[PDB]
């Protein structure tokens, strides 16, 4: 038997048996992300240039 | 800002329904849901039940 | 009779994994996860 | 960082040879969780406990 | 056969036969919606702090 | 207004008399729907689109 995070399609279907779906997910993209720190005394001068 | 963008939920979750009366709240017969919270173990839920 | 069940399953977090003392376990005891 | 929302809906399931004999009753038990709400908790357990 | 918005459970199980689930969902809980709030005194104060 | 997040997880189903034959197949058929997508655009009909 199979207990693991295994999808289950129609052609695994068409070879062996399946019980009922426990986790419902779908297909999610990944990517990086800039983490930019919100600043402090700099916050007030932000906007010109110094 | 000076929006009237509030649309205030009187209402958080089933949590707030088990601390509160004022708004009653039931289900529909012959239907699985009133099945799931007859035989529910959640402490919450039981007191909705 | 009662004879052993043969249970496949692959390594993924939180799946299947190691856990930190697995080098001193024995069998099934070996793994963790959901 | 995850992006995006979901594409389909599929899901993860217990694997057993077709024909085999506990497949049912597996199935039976997973049923049994899924109206015992264990399942969402043990979710929490290695998804958000940590 | 039964093609319709039917919820599966144990029970249910328990007496006949489902297919693999096609579109899951949770138990919703619905109500009236209030109008939108004016603020009123507030706006002279409301926005950038407590 | 819907309100909360859901309360558990549980979907629909094709039922069936316990120990009928055309299960099978229609199960198979079911399977060929969901990895055809076709249902999603069905679900676009007649959730979003009108």
């Amino acid at each position: 038997i199979a207990i693991a995070p295994l999808t289950i399609t129609l052609v695994r279907e068409e070879v062996i048996d399946f019980s009922k779906p426990f986790m419902s997910l779908g297909i999610s993209i990944m990517i990086k992300k800039p983490q930019k720190s919100k600043p402090g005394v700099f916050s007030f001068l932000d906007p010109l240039a110094y | 800002f000076l929006t009237v963008e509030r649309m205030v939920s009187p209402i958080e979750s089933a949590e707030d329904l088990s601390k509160q009366t004022e708004i009653a709240y039931g289900t529909l017969d012959s239907g699985s849901t009133k099945e799931f919270f007859r035989r529910s173990k959640i402490a919450v839920f039981d007191k909705m039940w | 009779e009662n004879k052993t069940v043969v249970v496949t399953t692959i390594l993924e977090s939180p799946y299947v994994m190691m856990k930190k003392n697995h080098e001193m376990l024995e069998g099934n005891e070996r793994y963790e996860g959901y | 960082m995850k992006v995006g929302g979901n594409l389909d809906s599929k899901g993860y399931g217990i694997a057993t040879p077709k024909g085999s004999s506990l497949g049912n009753a597996v199935n039976l038990a997973v049923l049994k969780l899924n109206e015992q709400g264990l399942l969402d908790k043990l979710k929490n357990k290695w998804w958000y406990d940590k």
